[PDB]
């Protein structure tokens, strides 16, 4: 034994125990969901409000990279912020040479080699976030999901966080019960019914709702915050499917 | 990031010893067996062609080495340790020689470069020992024909005759018994043979047995004419057809 | 001004019968100041010989470099460096300085001591290499040299009648030089026998 | 992190020893023994090559005896190849003496450098030391005829006879017994032989086991000769001097 | 015991994390075959879509390295996209410096002695995964060169990785033996694809879906990976005889 | 316990137990209160002397003429952190003639501690942050942990007994952010707030340090017989 | 400085002048402008002649060690991408204008090079100061499908416009011939139109018609023995 | 480089490295300095397990760093080696830049502030 | 040197003369001034030929590394890293160079990239010391959406105006047609030029 004291050790498994200590701090965080729609995609986080003193709406969690990338995370906070910083000197570095915005595929590798690299040293810590991010390009809609590893797939609907398995539950019914596809309208008010649902394994404080997106018809393929009427009927929505 | 490993992985310990050298010797005795012996006008090199699957091409695999056009190397211990040597020592011909004096460098003088590499993988930070030992067999002008061994701890020895790896404590009383100062090259192929059906268990023929000779110079190998002084390489690798000739008359 | 021409000296080397010869005026100068009658220009490493004209400070260096580098060349080959093997030494040495160059004019002279086969090269203070069979020439007079040799030279001369060939090529082409002269030195290379010669010449 | 797996090549214990240099030590003591004689006429330097075999080239090989420059020779007990990076060092240190000062190098002020070198392995670089042990015979005009040794620590010292390597402690005990100050060089050459004779691990002492060098001002007038004996040189000092 | 942990020889003179690394390569349970036709090379590996909610076109191991020049890779995903942007960037370079398309054994050779170092430099970790390098080679011909976390690469007439590549390397042994020649003697690529999959059935002793299938094709000049309609249509024809 | 000798090393259940000592580090530290209405933010805290020959540790810093912090923990990294915050405020202004945002402010504080929670050789920050500033969008007060976690209150409290303040805070909630155009009496709320969190000891003229920074104020720090008033 | 490459049916053949000037004054009569890069790679080189040397030893070293690595005969592909990276990266400082030819698994190729890393393709090249001179003949007499025979000929006729024509080229030509499926054949001195006629007069002194101060014996060898 | 912190202090407050130092320094030969009233005296012991010597050769215990100072030491021959040849420098550079030679004071306040520093810097003991 | 792009209905055409000129000496008569960095986006050189070769080099490397990992790269993509090296380089290079391409989505492009290293999208470019003789000629006679016979016939009764007049441009017309169909090099020689 020794072999999880150390980061970029192989145990005699196969395994890097230090990057699967890192999961268990995905795991202690609080849900986060992405959903993937006709034309667009949806990101949605739970915000535990741990006290009266907090101000609403301020503390904000969903991150845009470029104009038309979104990213959301659970775990610590901090190394989500700082995988973000990374994601946006890649996609600014991309443009600079390329003239053309970011692709969603060719963003998702720049943050997959970077976490991948937090793997290889024992210099280094691995990153303590699952991220949920995606947008729009010349192809379409794509939607991501990185592991700690640098493991990333593609994905109709994502989930990760402490009510991870209570949200894959929720997405596998939409994915069945819609072959054809989702509305970007109707992925806004599903992602507030999941985030609600997902909340009943964090349910001794009381929680916010925050929601964004990128739609081709909806936003012109640019990201952006829900806010106002349109968060007010979504959150309607969801606690009237609760009761 | 940054490589932290700054210190020395190989240290001695109380009784003396470098364990990481040490180790290193004991990769080399597990690795296949590979021989060199020295005749009057040539040096052979062998050894056995150890294929992992038979549906591997075994000729994509090459255990014996040109390094200069009159030196050639074989070795005993980890391949892929080999392969980068093999690439280190061909370079170092040319940095830290030809492109100095115009000629390619004497056998002694090579190993000698080969031997420093293998030195400081034995002292420097962060890195372990190389887990091979190499035959190294050559010719230049004023030093004639000659046969040197090189050991993970950088140490280098010349031999008229020698084998490394599996089954040497053998091989080396079979060739102590065989080799005279008269021997001429068909001579010490024919005794070089003998000596590897020892230690080879399956198949032995052209196909499962690798063997190259430091020889006359060929003009045949050298791709140009019309330069008297360049008569081509001394450095010669068998075919499996020739191999195949001399087994008959074994 | 121009360096190759401040100090100011000549080498010729030439091939005979089993035999070279290689010899140089004694003069350095500050330009039109006579400095010193006392500074040879051929120097030696073993049994390879090496003339060197130009910039004094440089010829000096070269010559400290060269005596550097072929005593670390023993050492390692446990053997005296060689004619054809030097010549590559002094190209690769000039070569690495090639956008700050030393200002000489190096001349190689010696015989194969396994083959016995006479050896003279020339370079420019780049490194190229000059290796002719009859003649080589060097420094402020080789316009001078490069006429007495084209004329006075024949080949297979005998040792004793190579030295007077050589003698009369330095010491007619330093007299038509203004920077050449003050006396001469010239060596008289055999297989196993070198001779050295102090030549008496006019003194202006 | 890397932390974990330094070894820390450089601390002193709580005696005030240094760990490697005490080991490096230990290993040198069982390498084939050297011996250095110094003579009112020249120096002798005669070393054992270990547990050889028939098939060695003997001829062509050195793993004992190496040249620095004409005046200066060394005598190696240790890893060879740890030797032969100092070795080169030392060969260019002498022709950078010599290029500077158009004088070859005195004795002493190589010896400081390689011993200098040596030192800084044991204070910083958190490396592991060389496991190399050296006799320095050699000449300046200064001091005339010197022998010194280095070993590990960077530590040098003067001699009139020393040896270093396997059985230093037996073969000391016979070189103060039998060395006097008026003594000359073959008789240095005979007590040489006839210490490794009573010291060796093997049988008998023969040709093929020794390496034997002299630094002689037997050398044409006011000059002196460096002579690394050859195979049918030894063999033949070996009967003259009758231990064959 | 911490010559486990670093690549350090252990008293018996093995480098323990190269041995583990080797074992981290099965952790897809996934199999891959490689085989050569006259004018081609085919590469097959399975395809396993656990999770409903994934994107399943998203889900590959073949990668496009250069025009000519295909790998597939055994191990998990982060080190499998590691090696493969290494890969990619190396056959770039070559072309720039070199003036012609980097050769599918060279390729395997650079790739192999960048793992050599990390089993020699303690700092660096192996790559937990084994690299099948395949293409049509201007020189050579139809080419499979494979890589290991040992820094150990071979040129292959057939080849097979993964948790059931024993049953696999011996059912193509078996063919070799009959035909008595290096290579599938078949014109068309699309046959030697359907000789691909018939032997790993054979061997596998699984029938496949177009969806549970993975295929990549060297050709002269070009390689490329075939759609879930494309091994449909080497499906049918295959039942059909 | 095996994995706490470098913060580059996880727990088998996913915790830094570097970062969770050097939280521990503030909880050490002396009480020190945030509070704002819409109009003006305000700082209160309780200073430590050594002894009765010393001084009192002072742990208000002013960053900016619109921002500035109070510290709990190790001194020493409060003053790395703000003058980090003062280059910032200073970047802002000369390049772009602009008063960096105190939202922006806390995500570069949260980046900057995160660095040293994930390099080898290093060490987390070990003190905690309270800053208070007022910009374009109003009045505004930040908690800062050295984890890296920043986050927007309308009021706080950290280090010893700290929760005492907090709790009050949590009931005075709907009175306080009401106090607009009126510094004595937001003062007052927070003056009252820190007394929530004192045992044995009571608020003295040397003892008191109060901060505040508003619509037409800027950040001032009011020690000695100026708070008095207050006492 | 005369150096052409010309093109035929299964090679192509490359031929250059041996005069080396310094100003007015021939420093050489007998200079090598031809160089082997590898042994079926071969190149003419015009301008500064330790940078001709010195560029194709470096390229040739290198060209060497890749053929090594690659288990491949070497390429004139690779020789020219290597020349031309090297050459611009010096921005013309390195005085090296070569003609590049050879044979390899490809087939038969024919490059020039320009000092500041200009690449050209051509059937018929040439370079230098007489490359005037040797362009005139070849514009004259080549065509497609030429044979070897043809080619030498036509070669060595355009060294031979610059040897008379050009006060900057002069004395023998050099010849070497890259034939497919075959060993490159280098023909030094081919032409000799220059051989200088018998002197008038012997200029072989009486012995002892130099004066001399001082003789004495050098010791070149070593220290000796006893 | 090598950066490892090898002089750090123990719980008790003590630097072990330094004080593992004053050992190698007990182990050493005797040193003994007296000054009188117009001269100093410096007496070294030198161990008589070493004969056979060459004390024309042999490194003296006493060495001069200029012609007016002179140091003698106990402890690790190797390490004194290297306080002498920087100690010999500055003393030349002090001639160099202030037109006079070392004070004794000074010279000792040097050659201790070196040993300071090799006791709180990374990689060095 | 004379050189030309032109986008029709189908795609986009390259024009170029073959004349490499040492002063007054044609060094080279059959030069190709129309280089490929992607199957269907290739360039225009004029200016330092050793300057333009290198630029076109590094381009082509950027591209296959861009295509391995990216998939195929727009016309706007080659022509911006052709001006990152340009405008970056500005100080040491001579280069003028017309980027032309073929996508699907976005048909027939050129994009021209002047000393300065700015960039220009045109329906045309037109560039080279031949360029000048021109201009008139080009914008009276360039129409929108040409077939492709009227496209070769406007680019080679344009660059043989550019020949006839400037020293510096000579040899043959070469083309490089770019369409759907593919790629096809198209060679036109004096006998047939110098006449119309
Ligand atoms: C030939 O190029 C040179 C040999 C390699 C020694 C030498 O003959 C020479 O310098 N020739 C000069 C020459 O041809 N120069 C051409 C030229 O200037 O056209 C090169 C410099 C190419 C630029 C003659 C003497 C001008
Ligand atoms: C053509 O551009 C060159 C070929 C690519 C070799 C060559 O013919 C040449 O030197 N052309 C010059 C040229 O066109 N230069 C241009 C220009 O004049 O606009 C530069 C300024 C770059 C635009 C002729 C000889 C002037
Ligand atoms: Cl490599
Ligand atoms: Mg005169
Ligand atoms: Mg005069
Ligand atoms: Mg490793
Ligand atoms: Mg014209």
């Amino acid at each position: 034994t020794g072999y999880d004291l150390s980061n970029s050790v192989f145990s005699p498994d196969g395994r890097n125990f230090q990057v699967e200590y890192a999961v268990k701090a995905v795991e202690n965080g609080t849900t986060s969901i992405g959903i993937k729609c006709n034309d667009g995609v949806v990101f949605a986080v739970e915000k535990l409000i741990t006290s009266k003193l907090l101000v609403p709406q301020k503390n904000v969690k969903i991150q845009v990279v470029d104009r038309h990338i979104g990213c959301v995370y659970s775990g610590l906070i901090p190394d989500g912020r700082h995988l973000v910083n990374r994601g946006r000197e890649e996609a600014a570095s991309f443009k600079k040479l390329y003239k053309t915005p970011i692709p969603i595929p060719a963003f998702a590798d720049r943050l997959g080699q970077y976490v991948q690299a937090h793997t290889l040293y024992n210099s280094v810590r691995p990153f303590g976030v699952s991220t949920i991010f995606g947008g729009v390009d010349k192809n379409g809609a794509h939607l991501y999901m990185l592991e700690p590893s640098g493991s990333y797939w593609g994905y109709k609907g994502a989930a990760t966080g402490k009510g991870r398995q209570s949200a894959k539950a929720e997405l596998e019914k939409l994915v069945d019960h819609h072959p054809e596809g989702l509305s970007a309208r109707e992925a806004v008010k599903q992602a507030a019914k999941i985030i609600y649902l997902a909340h009943e394994d964090n349910k001794e404080k009381d929680f916010e709702l925050e929601i964004s997106w990128c739609s081709l018809s909806e936003t012109n393929g640019l990201h952006k915050f829900v806010k106002g009427d349109l968060l007010q009927e979504a959150i309607d929505f969801a606690q009237k499917e609760i009761n | 990031m940054t490589d932290r490993y700054s210190f020395s992985l190989t240290t001695f310990s109380p009784s003396g010893k470098l364990g990481q050298i040490d180790y290193a010797l004991t990769a080399v005795k597990q690795g296949v067996t590979s021989l060199g012996i020295k005749a009057t006008n040539g040096v052979v090199i062998a050894t056995e062609k150890k294929s992992s699957s038979p549906l591997a091409m075994s000729e994509t695999l090459s255990k014996v080495s040109l390094l200069t056009p009159d030196i050639g190397a074989v070795y005993s211990g980890m391949g892929p340790d080999y392969r980068v040597l093999v690439d280190k020592s061909r370079k170092v011909a040319h940095t830290s020689y030809k492109r100095i004096y115009g000629e390619y460098p004497p056998t002694k003088l090579l190993v000698s470069e080969v031997a420093k590499i293998m030195q400081e993988a034995t002292q420097s930070g962060g890195v372990r020992p190389f887990g091979v030992s190499l035959l190294i067999a050559g010719h230049d002008e004023f030093n004639g024909f000659s046969l040197y061994q090189v050991d993970p701890s950088g140490s280098y020895f010349p031999w008229k005759a020698t084998a490394i790896g599996k089954g040497s404590v053998a091989a080396k009383t079979f060739l102590e018994k065989r080799w005279n100062d008269e021997l001429e090259l068909e001579d010490a192929i024919h005794i070089a043979l003998l000596t590897l059906k020892e230690s080879v268990e399956g198949e032995f023929n052209g196909d499962t047995i690798e063997l190259a000779i430091i020889g006359d110079e060929n003009p045949d190998l050298l791709g140009y004419t019309g330069i008297p002084t360049d008569k081509g390489p001394r450095f010669r690798k068998l075919t499996s057809q020739e191999i195949n000739d001399r087994l008959e008359a074994l | 001004s121009d360096p190759s021409s401040i100090n100011g000296g000549i080498v010729v080397a030439m091939t005979g019968k089993d035999c070279v010869a290689i010899a140089c005026d004694l003069r350095l100068g500050s330009q039109s100041l006579g400095v010193s009658n006392k500074f040879e220009k051929i120097f030696h490493y073993g049994h390879v010989f090496l003339g060197i004209t130009g910039l004094a400070t440089d010829v000096t260096t070269l010559n400290e470099m060269f005596r550097y580098k072929t005593n670390l060349y023993k050492l390692k080959e446990e053997r005296a460096i060689e004619p054809e093997t030097f010549t590559q030494l002094v190209s690769s040495s000039l070569y690495e300085r090639r956008f700050g160059p030393y200002f000489v004019g190096p001349v190689v002279a010696g015989i194969n001591s396994k083959s016995g086969k006479p050896f003279i090269a020339g370079f420019d203070l780049i490194g190229c290499i000059d290796e002719a069979k009859d003649f080589i020439v060097s420094g402020t007079a080789s316009d001078q040299l490069f006429g007495m040799c084209e004329s006075l030279y024949e080949p297979n001369l005998e040792p004793e009648d190579l030295f007077e060939t050589i003698s009369q090529a330095l010491l007619n082409a330093a007299d038509r030089d203004a920077l050449s002269g003050w006396g001469a030195v010239v060596y008289i290379i055999k297989k196993d026998e070198v001779v050295k010669r102090y030549l008496k010449m006019r003194q202006d | 992190g890397s932390r974990r797996y330094d070894s820390r090549t450089t601390i002193f214990s709580p005696e005030g020893r240094l760990y490697q240099v005490e080991y490096a030590l230990e290993s040198i003591s069982h390498a084939g023994t050297a011996i250095g004689i110094m003579a009112s006429d020249g120096i002798v330097l005669a070393a054992e090559r270990k547990v050889t075999s028939t098939l060695l080239e003997q001829d062509t090989s050195t793993e004992k005896l190496y040249k620095l420059n004409d005046k200066i020779a060394v005598a190696v007990a240790g890893l060879t190849a740890d030797a032969e990076i100092l070795i080169n060092t030392a060969r260019i240190h002498a022709q950078n003496y010599l290029k500077t000062y158009n004088e070859d190098i005195p004795v002493e002020i190589l010896v400081r450098r390689l011993s200098d070198i040596k030192q800084g392995y044991t204070q910083h670089g958190g490396l592991r030391p060389f496991g190399v042990s050296f006799i320095y015979a050699g000449y300046d005009d200064r001091y005339g005829y010197q022998l010194y040794t280095s070993n590990p620590s960077g530590n040098y010292t003067g001699w009139k006879a020393i040896s270093v390597g396997a059985n230093t402690s037996a073969a000391q005990t016979l070189l103060q017994m039998d060395y006097k100050d008026d003594m000359k060089v073959d008789d240095a050459i005979e007590l040489a032989l006839k210490t490794l004779s009573k010291t060796t691990d093997s049988s008998a002492l023969t040709y093929d086991r020794l390496e034997f060098a002299t630094i002689r001002k037997g050398a044409n007038d006011g000059e002196v000769y460096q002579k690394i004996f050859k195979p049918q040189e030894i063999k033949d000092i070996l009967v003259k001097t009758g231990i064959t | 015991g911490y010559d486990r942990h670093i690549t350090i020889f252990s008293p018996e003179g093995r480098l323990y994390q190269v041995e583990y690394a080797f074992k981290a390569t099965n952790q897809t349970n996934i199999n891959s075959l490689a085989v050569r036709g006259k004018d081609c090379t085919v590469v097959i590996s399975q395809k396993k879509v656990p999770d409903k909610l994934l994107d399943p076109t998203t889900v590959s191991y073949i990668f496009c390295i250069s025009r000519t020049i295909g790998m597939v890779v055994n191990g998990p995903i982060p080190d499998a996209r590691n090696a493969a942007l290494r890969a990619k960037a190396e056959a770039a370079e070559f072309r720039y410096k070199y003036g012609y398309d980097m050769p599918c054994d060279v390729l395997a050779k650079r790739m192999a002695n960048l793992s050599q170092i990390y089993t020699q430099r303690a700092y660096m970790r192996p790559l937990g995964v084994i690299l099948t390098f395949v293409s049509v080679d201007e020189e050579l011909g139809p080419s499979i060169y494979k890589t290991d976390p040992a820094g150990y690469y071979v040129g292959y007439k057939a080849t097979a990785t993964g948790p059931k590549q024993q049953e696999i390397t011996t059912n193509l042994e078996n063919h070799f033996k009959k035909s008595k020649i290096d290579h599938i003697n078949e014109e068309s690529w699309e046959k030697v694809v359907e000789f691909a999959i018939t032997h790993m059935i054979d061997a596998l002793g699984t029938e496949f879906s177009k969806n549970d299938l993975e295929v990549g094709v060297a050709t002269k000049d070009k390689f490329f990976t075939l759609s879930a309609e494309n091994i449909e249509e080497r499906l049918v024809a295959i039942a059909e005889q | 316990n095996n994995y706490d000798g470098d913060t580059v090393t996880f727990s088998p259940t996913g915790r830094l137990f570097q970062v969770e000592y050097a939280l521990e580090a503030i909880k050490q530290g002396s009480v020190t209160v945030g509070l704002r209405s819409n109009t003006h933010a305000v700082l209160v805290a309780l200073k430590r002397n050594a002894d009765e020959l010393s001084s009192y540790q002072k742990k208000i810093i002013k960053c900016d003429e619109h921002m500035g912090l109070s510290l709990a923990g190790l001194a020493p990294d409060a003053r790395v952190l703000s003058n980090y915050l003062r280059q910032q405020c200073n970047y802002s202004s000369l390049v772009f003639n602009r008063k960096l945002a105190v939202e922006r402010a806390g995500h570069l504080l949260c980046d900057k501690a995160q660095k040293n929670t994930q390099s080898y050789g290093g060490r987390p920050y070990g003190v905690g942050l309270l800053i208070i500033g007022y910009d374009k969008s109003g009045a505004h007060l930040l908690e800062f942990q050295p984890s890296g976690n920043v986050t927007e209150l309308y009021g706080t409290a950290i280090g010893a007994r700290s929760q005492g303040a907090k709790t009050y805070l949590e009931r005075t909630l709907d009175t306080f952010i009401k106090i607009d155009g009126n510094p004595d009496e937001l003062i007052k709320a927070g003056v009252e707030a820190i007394s929530q969190s004192l045992r044995d000891e009571s608020l003295t003229v040397d003892n008191l340090s109060i901060a505040i920074v508003g619509k037409d104020t800027p950040f001032t720090i009011y020690d000695g017989e100026a708070v008095a008033k207050y006492i | 400085t005369t150096i052409v490459g010309v093109k035929f049916n299964n090679g192509v053949v490359i031929a250059a002048d041996t005069r080396s000037t310094q100003g007015p004054i021939v420093a050489d009569k007998n200079c090598a402008k031809l160089h082997r890069i590898s042994p079926k790679i071969w190149c003419a080189g015009a301008g500064t002649a330790a940078d001709t040397e010195a560029v194709t030893q470096l390229i040739g070293s290198n060209i060497e060690l890749h053929s090594l690595y690659t288990s491949r005969e070497p390429r004139v592909v690779s020789a020219l991408q290597m020349l031309k990276q090297h050459l611009f990266k010096y921005q013309g400082h390195i005085g090296a204008y070569l003609i590049v030819a050879g044979v390899d698994p490809t087939g038969s190729h024919l490059f020039s090079i320009h000092a500041h890393g200009s690449t050209d393709v051509g059937y018929y090249l040439s370079l230098g100061s007489g490359s005037l001179a040797a362009m005139a003949v070849l514009e004259s007499h080549w065509k497609q499908d030429l044979t070897k025979e043809e080619a030498i000929k036509l070669a060595s006729d355009a060294i031979q416009a610059g040897i008379w024509n050009d006060l900057g080229s002069g004395s023998n030509v050099d010849v070497c011939v890259m034939e497919i499926g075959k060993d490159a054949e280098y023909l030094r001195n081919y032409l000799t139109p220059n051989v200088r006629e018998e002197k008038q007069k012997s200029y072989k002194f009486p012995r002892g018609t130099t004066a001399v101060l001082k003789e004495s014996i050098v010791n070149i060898c070593d220290i000796q023995e006893e | 480089g090598y950066d490892r912190a090898l002089s750090i202090f123990s719980p008790d407050g003590h630097i072990f490295q330094v004080e593992y130092a004053l050992e190698a320094v007990k182990r050493g030969t005797c040193a003994v300095g007296v000054k009188g009233k117009n001269c100093v005296v410096l007496g070294c012991e030198r161990r008589s397990t070493l004969k056979l010597q060459d004390t024309r050769i042999t490194p003296s215990k006493v060495s001069k760093i200029d012609s007016h100072v002179v140091l003698s030491f106990s402890g690790l021959n190797a390490d004194s080696r290297i306080l002498i040849e920087k100690a010999r420098v500055e003393a030349q550079s002090h001639r160099l830049t202030l037109e006079d030679p070392v004070t004794v004071e000074y010279l000792t306040r040097y050659v201790a502030g070196v040993q300071q520093r090799y006791t709180q810097s990374g990689g060095v003991r | 040197t004379s050189i030309m792009a032109v986008t029709f209905k189908d795609g986009v055409i390259l024009g170029a003369d073959s004349r490499t000129t040492t002063g007054a000496y044609i060094a080279n008569r059959v030069t190709d001034k129309l280089t490929r960095v992607h199957d269907k986006i290739w360039c225009c050189r004029s200016g330092s030929a050793a300057d333009t070769q290198a630029i076109a080099d590094i381009v082509q490397y950027h591209l296959e590394l861009y295509t391995s990992q990216y998939g195929t790269p727009s016309t706007e993509t080659a022509a911006s890293v052709f001006k990152e090296l340009c405008y970056e380089n500005k100080d040491n290079l001579t280069a003028g160079i017309i980027v032309a391409g073929y996508d699907d989505k976005n048909k027939g492009e050129v994009y021209t990239i002047p000393l300065g290293g700015s960039v220009h999208k045109l329906p045309y470019a037109i560039a080279g010391s031949g360029s000048t003789f021109i201009y008139g000629y080009c914008d009276k006679n360039f129409r929108e959406n040409m077939s492709k016979e009227e496209t070769v016939d406007f680019i080679k009764h344009s660059l043989s105006q550019a020949i006839k007049w400037d020293g510096s441009s000579g040899g043959v017309i070469r083309m490089v047609v770019l369409t759907a169909a593919g790629v096809e090099r198209l060679i036109f020689y004096p006998d047939e030029y110098e006449q119309l």
